[PDB]
């Protein structure tokens, strides 16, 4: 017997936009 | 001005102020000033215009 936990890949999408002059 | 059991009269003095517009603006936004952070010779600084 041997029981194991294999990591598996996944992602979330993040979008970013700028703020000219910080305004 | 007059008072009888069957008849009255009254007077009222009304003053009005009318603003006359020069221009009218409808589609408007408030400003909000977020600035930027800067790290300089060890000190964290918030910078604004
Ligand atoms: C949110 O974004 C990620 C971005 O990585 C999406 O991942 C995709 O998912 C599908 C399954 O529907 C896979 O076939 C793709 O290979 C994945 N890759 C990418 C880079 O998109 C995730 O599924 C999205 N989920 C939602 C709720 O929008």
């Amino acid at each position: 017997s041997l029981r194991m936990q294999h990591p598996v890949p996944k992602y979330v999408e993040v979008n970013m936009t700028s703020i000219p002059q910080g305004v | 001005t007059h008072s009888s059991p069957t008849a009255t009269a009254w007077e009222i003095g009304l003053y009005y102020e009318l603003v006359i517009p020069k221009h009218i603006y409808l589609n408007n936004w408030n400003v909000v000033n977020i600035g930027h952070l800067v790290k300089s010779a060890g000190q964290l600084t918030h910078v604004t215009i």
